[PDB]
RNA sequence: UGGGAGAGGGUGGUGGAAUUCCCGGAGUAGCGGUGAAAUGCGCAGAUACCGGGAGGAACGCCGAUGGCGAAGGCAGCCACCUGGUCCACCCGUGACGCUGAGGCGCGAAAGCGUGGGGAGCAAACCGGAUUAGAUACCCGGGUAGUCCACGCCCUAAACGAUGCGCGCUAGGUCUCUGGGUCUCCUGGGGGCCGAAGCUAACGCGUUAAGCGCGCCGCCUGGGGAGUACGGCCGCAAGGC
């Protein structure tokens, strides 16, 4: 509606979803989409088979825009980051690169108990 | 393994404690702004304890990052 | 009095007054805190690893002083007042501990 | 801290004889010096706890000392301290 | 006297990562969470993404199987103030030593008092689930507290559950830190395996739990009981 042609697609991966969001060439999204975007509701929403769908509704989505090329960045260490990534590269979009960039503290904030036990 | 090459025997005669030749300190970060084990920099305990004070000063200064994002996955 | 490395970085936009009426500040309080100068270096403009008060570089400057150390800390202290200035790092001098030679 | 001048100050000034760095009154006003600086010291950084202990260590060293001038020279006992204003 | 290594202690500065909140941008219907869920948050526009700001707390990689400290304990970086300690020279004193009832000081966490500060976390507590019930475990919230300053409290699996000092009794191997004529000798630490020997075994073994001397502390079947009484200490909780 606007065209971009190329920008930025960010995966967020977790444990219990994977969220896509495809931006211009610096930052600003054009659309997005996620396990609960498209049908599944709960559990199913971490599956790699939602990112692989979320993936590519975020791409589809995102040509409407005209795009064409994405620069891919992974944050998250979840059940199906891996498969978004290969659901964009086959999505059409060409993938320029992918790089991660999952935040992690130099030790900041005590973790909720959940995370802890760790030494 | 760790067997690319100790970062070490890669270099010349160098001060260990001048943290403003970025030059060879880069060196020793990783792929990332994280400092190199020793297994990899092929330097010694105390060489070692005296590069990490290096280098932390030249983070501070700018000179060196403390982080980097990887580029592949 | 004891061998410091004064470092001080600071903003790489500057026209020849604006870093002559730094260097000015600079090169004053050093002297206001007995700061006898030995030695410098002035490598200017360098790429930061990342970017130090929006800016993606800064201006480096380096002195090897002698001065009264229970001034040192006040000495920083006062380079630091100054917006131009966007880094000071004082260091005792130390002997060139060489490896791998 | 103590320069290495400051310090041979004291040690000549005590000094029995030319020479002389191991005598009781020379290590006894050695412990002097520091121990003043260090109750310098530790009027301010009143927390520093750790420090506190060296103090312990040193006072003790002192009377020790002094006890056994006191006990083998009463006279030079006297003057050590009249001189160096010990006790009190 | 000359040197050395160190998260040893105190003070003041300062750095970047992340979380939370606030501001702007862009964007739209879910996010979050679980075994599965719901409570909860989101069209007053959340989640995900970019930019700016605020604030508190902690210090990734280097980190070890490492280092320092009497113990408790101690991890960005810089300066100052300061303790202990190791080595070389063989220079000075001339047994000045060891231990140590009582005393005095230090003493993790929680807790207390007064005043600050609160990002995150989280006793109580408010809810959602699970369950036969679930005053729990799992989930969403959340106050004290966790942080700082001053005083208090004085306890612990405060552990090596091994009191301190000294002398003596194979060696191998790895490691940290000095000195050397830098195969490797030497000194001080940290580990492992082991001569002799010791031990109820397990194991210990020049870092003894071996062979000895010195001094302190402590035990004397279990329960009642670390309770009662008394005394001392403490604001209290409680401690001895
Ligand atoms: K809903
Ligand atoms: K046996
Ligand atoms: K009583
Ligand atoms: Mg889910
Ligand atoms: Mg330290
Ligand atoms: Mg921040
Ligand atoms: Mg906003
Ligand atoms: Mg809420
Ligand atoms: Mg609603
Ligand atoms: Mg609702
Ligand atoms: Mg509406
Ligand atoms: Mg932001
Ligand atoms: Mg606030
Ligand atoms: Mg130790
Ligand atoms: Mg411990
Ligand atoms: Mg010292
Ligand atoms: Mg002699
Ligand atoms: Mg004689
Ligand atoms: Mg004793
Ligand atoms: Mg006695
Ligand atoms: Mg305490
Ligand atoms: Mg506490
Ligand atoms: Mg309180
Ligand atoms: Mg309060
Ligand atoms: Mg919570
Ligand atoms: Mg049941
Ligand atoms: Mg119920
Ligand atoms: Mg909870
Ligand atoms: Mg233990
Ligand atoms: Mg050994
Ligand atoms: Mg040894
Ligand atoms: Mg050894
Ligand atoms: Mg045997
Ligand atoms: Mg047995
Ligand atoms: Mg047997
Ligand atoms: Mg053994
Ligand atoms: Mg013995
Ligand atoms: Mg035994
Ligand atoms: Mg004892
Ligand atoms: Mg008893
Ligand atoms: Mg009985
Ligand atoms: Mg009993
Ligand atoms: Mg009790
Ligand atoms: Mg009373
Ligand atoms: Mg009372
Ligand atoms: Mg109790």
């Amino acid at each position: 509606k606007r065209q971009v042609a190329s920008g930025r697609a960010y995966i967020h991966a977790s444990y219990n979803n994977t969220i896509v969001t495809i931006t211009d060439p610096d930052g600003n999204p054009i659309t997005w989409s996620s396990g609960g975007v498209i049908g599944y509701k709960g559990s199913r929403k971490g599956t790699p088979y939602a990112a692989q769908l979320a993936a590519l509704d975020a791409a589809k989505k995102a040509m409407a825009y005209g795009m064409q090329s994405v620069d891919v960045i992974v944050r998250g260490t979840g059940a199906g980051r891996e498969q978004a990534i290969r659901a964009l590269q086959a999505s059409g979009l060409q993938v320029k690169s992918i790089v991660d960039d999952t935040p992690v503290p130099h030790n900041g904030c005590r973790p909720k108990k959940k995370f802890r036990k760790a030494s | 393994p760790s067997r690319k090459a100790k970062v070490k025997a890669t270099l010349g005669e160098f001060d260990l404690r001048d943290y403003r030749n970025v030059e060879v300190l880069k060196r020793f970060l990783s792929e990332t702004g994280k400092i190199l084990p020793r297994r990899r920099t092929g330097l010694s305990g105390k060489e070692q304890r005296i590069l990490a004070k290096t280098i932390k000063r030249a983070r501070i200064l700018g000179l060196l990052p403390f982080t980097e994002k990887l580029v592949r996955k | 009095m004891r061998r410091y490395e004064v470092n001080i970085v600071l903003n790489p936009n500057l026209d020849q007054s604006q870093l002559a009426l730094e260097k000015e500040i600079i090169q004053r309080a050093l002297e206001n805190y007995g700061a006898r100068v030995e030695k410098v270096e002035e490598l200017g403009l360098r790429r930061l690893a990342y970017p130090i008060a929006k800016d993606p570089q800064g201006y480096f400057l380096w002195y090897q002083v002698e001065m009264p150390e229970d001034r040192v800390n006040d000495l920083a202290r006062e380079l630091r007042i100054r917006d131009n200035v966007r880094r000071v790092m004082v260091v005792k001098s130390q002997e060139p501990f060489l490896a791998n030679a | 801290p103590i320069t290495k001048e400051e310090k041979q100050k004291v040690i000549q000034e005590f000094a029995r004889f030319p020479g002389d760095t191991g005598s009781t009154e020379v290590q006894v006003a050695l412990l002097t010096l520091r121990i003043n600086r260090l109750s310098e010291h530790l009027k301010v950084h009143k927390k520093d706890h750790h420090s506190h202990r060296g103090l312990l260590m040193m006072v003790g060293q002192r009377r020790r000392l002094l006890r056994y001038l006191q006990r083998e020279d009463p006279e030079r006992y006297r003057a050590l301290i009249e001189k160096l204003g010990i006790r009190g």
